[PDB]
């Protein structure tokens, strides 16, 4: 909600699909929240895996 | 000065030393008090062979008069007449 | 004896959607299917209040 | 004799009725008629055995019984049971909290918490303003009488709702909330803040019409969203998004 | 068992045909409204006047066992209940009548119509009229059948008890036999309007 | 816009400030309940105003 | 009548958004009745623990508030040029949840059934049974997340 | 017949729309029927709380005015011109109601039966039989909400 | 679409992706429905051994995992102008998986809630009804291991 995406001209995320969408691999499929946002959450997956 | 609903108030299992004699106005005004349970205490033999059979007996026997004088009393034509001022003295009484 | 609520609740809920229709508002009136007419839907309304005002009068029998 | 007798019978009942009760409980007291000096043990809030001991010793005063009455705290090995010194306010949240199950020894009680959240989870649930209100004025109908309804039978008028005078008070206001930041007075959306979307000025007979964001409504829901065919899907984005961040 | 495993084959069978029919791009190729148009209306109307009179008889018969049987076995105890409960067979049989009149009228309006020719409107829609008039009139025969045997058996039973509790149930055959007259008349308004195979 | 932290400053300092003030007597339930009302107020309103900020969707109607 | 956007293609989508929510209901369904006769069959003899043991069927409506979601994000996809490939990835995830919703009914009103009985003599039977009723819940909980991934791509850039 | 609007689209629909009143009549006369039985058959011992019973009964006549609400307006969505997308959600409507409707029909035969049993044997069960109806009541109450958004969806951008 | 990868492609993979999550909803549903009915009819008696006898529940668990991650990975394997040899090997998966996992679930749960009886009696008997859960589990193994080998050539070199 906090970026207004359209003005941002990066490309907007789903409504609930950021999450299901990592559920697959590290490798994030596209559409990014942030720099390094849909990058840097592995650690939090490999950290709850472990 | 007193506890609140934060939690489980603080517990305490204190020891009733109770004068034989004084026995029966100790307990009537500690339950009066409406603060106390008891620990379940020699429980482990039948409930026939308690000291305390015969009041208990005199007693639910007095309870079964009083039950037949209510029975009777709503057979006639007649009701209660002092509900009001009973209740509200034993309901939060002081320790008196 | 449960008609004194209905009573109030149609005087106080059905007098104001009566006048928000009197004030054509939009959320309620000159939609393309509802009434256009504002007022003369309005008046039927606050004719309804009035006669529950009535209807709460009788009610008041209460006491 | 029957009308002289029905005066005091009902004030007669329920004083013979204490003994029963009195030699139960001394009876877990075990006072052998050899033994003297009857010794037992019962559960006590700590914070108030200082006032026990001063009712007793004023008691026993009273009883004219020369023998000093003392009391002693034991080694708690056994675990004690749960109090929550709960008040009208919150007697009703806490039993409602405490039917899933007693709280542990000293454990932070659910009952607290839920005082708040769980009209607030319902309101959250329920929306409207207008059966909120008549909920409320219905909660209010237990509250404002609850001396009245106090020493009258439940019953099946009002049964549970005995002790729900106050829990269903808290909910109402919610409810009053949850109506301030959904708008909807039952269902219609009311429209006293800040006009919102600006859907262009110029419209044909039956065109589709879009919505500008001119800005943001402040208290709430947009009342623009309502009657528009984008209105469902824009209040359960928003709402699932709500739910799940509320939990 | 074994018959709800043909049902299952056979619902499995249509759907994947229609899905395939569907996904190749033939769904019009299932074409209902075609099957209706080309089959001959004499065959709908004949089925129709058929089965009319056919359910009509099998309902008749159907209460008439229901009814008898229970009569004969309430008339062992006490044969006076024999020719006064007849009454229900009667009101039992004049649904066959009722049958056999909507058969009767219904075959005043077959014929030959005129080769290909006359292939439409008024006489497809004749033929549409006759068979669910048919079916109207014989399956409502058939249920109020079953409706005024039942009562009728109740009925013989209870008149084996007391000679006026016979009297005030048969007004329960009564309500039976109302149906069986609504059918009659639902038939034949629906189906009077068509006119013959011309 | 995004005021919303801003809120967050006032409601915190309604807050604290009932936090130092709690009621004489029974102190305990006014502390928990009237401060997590609010903080949970201001969480609902929270959602239901960021939701509005920036909107990636528009009312669409055919109504007058 | 586009070769990727036929005309039939919202047809699929209608029945999955409806089935979304019949399989469910119907589980839900049988959930609450086997599980509220349990309550009835204990709770006639051992009234007080209705209120604490009324738990299995809120379990069991955890299958309609599921098919509710489902039905209702899958309604959301839902248009007239909308592709096939939109109303088959519908279509199956309405399925899917359903039929997942339909199992964990069930599965919930037989063992609310179970754990309701049992618990009606022993009192520290009503854990297990809750989380036996978790682990039956959980199961349509696979089959709503396996219901957001197809309908999360549902519309995802399709043509 | 337009491509999209073709001369067989009025079927969906009208099957909808009766779907949506059959299903939920077949649903709600179980439920009264169950109801009642049980009613009649535990009451006849001790009378006085059959006006205190008759409550399940009062549900299935929820459920049957539920589907008669969705029943109308579907009527109400109902044309000639109509698209087969619009007769494909209002048959999806229909079906969703129905059948949402049916499976709450049978939650409440089977409950009610259940409570009234054990209500005219021990009174307290009466919330609790409360409690239950009302959950089986708004499973067909979330069939409903779906039909009527579905319904809803059924009109707008159509050509 | 080309006849290569015909416009219907996607319907065989969202069947198998639904009915995989179906199947191996109701075998697992189905063995933690009678195996907690055991469990319901065992604690009665001896509630200490709740958390021992516990496990055949847990091990429907994982045939719901095994369901679930094939369903999720297969669906991932979605797409709309997907091959029709994609579509199809991936329906193989699904249903492979899916009624691999029910036949594992039957045979979890009979064998569950018959060793639990047993082991109400006699505390031995544990050590045998876990080793026969494993050398039944073994059953959603192999449909575990199937599914993958087939998704893993799903689209291996397809076209």
């Amino acid at each position: 909600w906090a970026v207004d995406w359209v003005k941002d001209g990066k490309p907007a995320p789903g409504l609930l699909n950021m999450l299901i969408n990592m559920f697959l691999s590290p490798g994030t499929i596209d559409d990014e929240l942030y720099p390094h946002q849909a990058k840097v959450q592995v650690f939090l997956l490999l950290m709850a895996l472990v | 000065k007193e506890e609140a609903i934060f939690r489980s108030a603080e517990m305490a299992l204190v020891q009733f030393y109770i004068p034989q004699e004084i026995s029966r106005d100790s307990a009537y005004t500690l339950g009066q008090l409406g603060l106390v349970q008891f620990r379940d205490l020699n429980s482990k033999v039948r409930a026939f062979q308690r000291t305390f059979v015969n009041e208990i007996r005199r007693l639910d026997n007095v309870e079964r008069q009083y039950r037949y004088f209510y029975s009777l009393l709503k057979k006639h034509d007649i009701k209660l007449y002092e509900g009001d001022t009973d209740k509200y003295l034993d309901g939060s009484g002081e320790l008196y | 004896w449960c008609c004194t609520v209905l009573s109030a609740f149609g005087v106080v809920i059905l007098s104001v959607i009566a006048h928000l229709f009197n004030t054509n508002h939009e959320s309620f009136v000159g939609s393309i299917n509802d009434p256009e007419d504002g007022p003369a839907v309005a008046h039927t309304v606050y004719l309804a209040a009035l006669v529950y005002l009535v209807f709460f009068v009788f009610c008041g029998f209460q006491v | 004799e029957l009308y002289a007798i029905a005066k005091e019978l009902d004030s007669w009942f329920q004083d013979v009725t204490r003994e029963k009760a009195i030699f139960e409980i001394l009876n877990k007291s075990n006072y052998d008629t050899n033994r003297k000096i009857l010794i037992a043990e019962g559960w006590i809030p700590r914070d108030e055995l200082a006032t026990l001991q001063a009712r007793l010793g004023e008691m026993i005063a009273r009883l004219g019984i020369d023998v000093p009455s003392i009391i002693q705290v034991l080694d708690t090995n056994h675990t004690p049971p749960t109090f929550h010194r709960t008040n009208k306010f919150t007697a009703g949240f806490q039993s409602i909290c405490d039917c899933y199950g007693i709280a542990q020894y000293r454990e932070i009680n659910a009952g607290l918490p839920t005082i708040v959240t769980f009209p607030f989870m319902f309101a959250i649930m329920f929306g409207d303003m207008g059966h909120g209100f008549l909920m409320t004025l219905a909660a209010l109908s237990l509250v404002l009488n609850e001396k009245k309804i106090n020493k009258m039978k439940r019953g099946e008028i009002f049964d549970m709702a005995f002790t729900g005078r106050y829990i269903i008070l808290l909910m109402g206001v919610f409810s009053m909330y949850t109506g301030f930041l959904y708008n909807d007075i039952f269902s219609k959306t009311m429209t006293i803040f800040k006009s919102g979307w600006k859907w262009p000025d110029h419209w044909k007979k039956g065109e589709s019409i879009t919505a500008t964001s001119v800005g943001t409504y402040p208290i709430g829901l947009d009342w623009a969203w309502h009657g528009t065919e984008n209105a469902l899907l824009f209040s359960n984005s928003y709402k699932m998004k709500l739910s799940i961040l509320m939990g | 068992s074994f018959s709800h495993f043909l049902y299952y084959l056979v619902l499995i069978v249509v759907i994947v045909y229609g899905l395939y029919k569907l996904f190749t791009g033939h769904g019009s190729d299932i074409n209902f409204g075609k099957f209706l148009l080309r089959t001959s209306p004499y065959m709908w109307a004949n089925l129709g006047i058929a089965l009319c009179v056919g359910l009509s008889v099998v309902g008749a018969a159907w209460g008439i066992f229901i009814t008898g049987s229970s009569m004969i076995g309430a008339g062992v105890r006490a044969p006076r209940i024999t020719t006064k409960n007849l009454i229900s067979i009667i009101f039992c049989e004049v649904v066959a009548i009722y049958g056999l009149i909507i058969a009767i009228v219904f075959s005043s309006k077959l014929t030959v119509a005129t080769a290909e020719n006359m292939y439409s409107k008024s006489n497809l829609y004749t033929g549409y009229s006759l068979f669910w008039a048919g079916i109207t009139v014989g399956a409502s025969n058939l249920i109020c059948g079953i409706a005024v045997g039942i009562t009728g058996a109740t009925a013989a039973i209870s008149d084996a008890a007391d000679s006026a509790l016979f009297v005030k149930i048969l007004v329960i055959e009564i309500f039976g036999s109302i149906l069986g007259l609504l059918g009659l008349i639902v038939g034949l308004l629906m189906a009077g309007k068509a006119s013959e195979f011309q | 816009f995004y005021t919303v932290v801003g809120v967050f400053i006032v409601v915190s300092a309604m807050s604290v400030l009932f936090w130092i003030m709690a009621p004489k007597n029974n102190q305990a339930v006014w502390r928990s309940t009237v401060i997590l009302t609010l903080a949970m107020m201001f969480l609902m309103w929270a959602i239901t105003f960021l939701c509005q900020l920036h909107p990636l969707v528009a009312p669409r109607r055919s109504d007058l | 009548m586009t070769e990727l956007c036929p005309v039939y293609a919202p047809f699929f989508g209608a029945i999955g958004c409806a089935s979304a929510i019949i399989f469910t209901s119907l589980g839900a369904a049988y959930g609450t009745a086997k599980s509220g006769v349990g309550i009835c069959a204990t709770c006639v003899l051992r009234p007080d623990l209705l209120f604490k043991n009324i738990v299995p069927v809120i379990m069991a409506g955890i299958i309609a508030i599921y098919g509710l979601v489902v039905s209702v994000l899958v309604c959301y996809s839902l248009g007239q040029k909308q592709a096939l490939y939109t109303g088959f990835i519908q279509l199956g995830a309405g399925l899917s949840v359903g039929l997942s919703g339909l199992a964990a009914g069930f599965a919930i009103g037989i063992v609310g059934d179970a754990g309701v009985r049992g618990s009606s003599q022993q009192p520290r039977l009503f854990v297990g049974m809750i989380l036996i009723l978790i682990f039956a819940e959980v199961l349509g909980l696979y089959g709503l997340i396996v219901a957001l991934l197809l309908n999360s791509r549902a519309t995802q850039d399709v043509v």
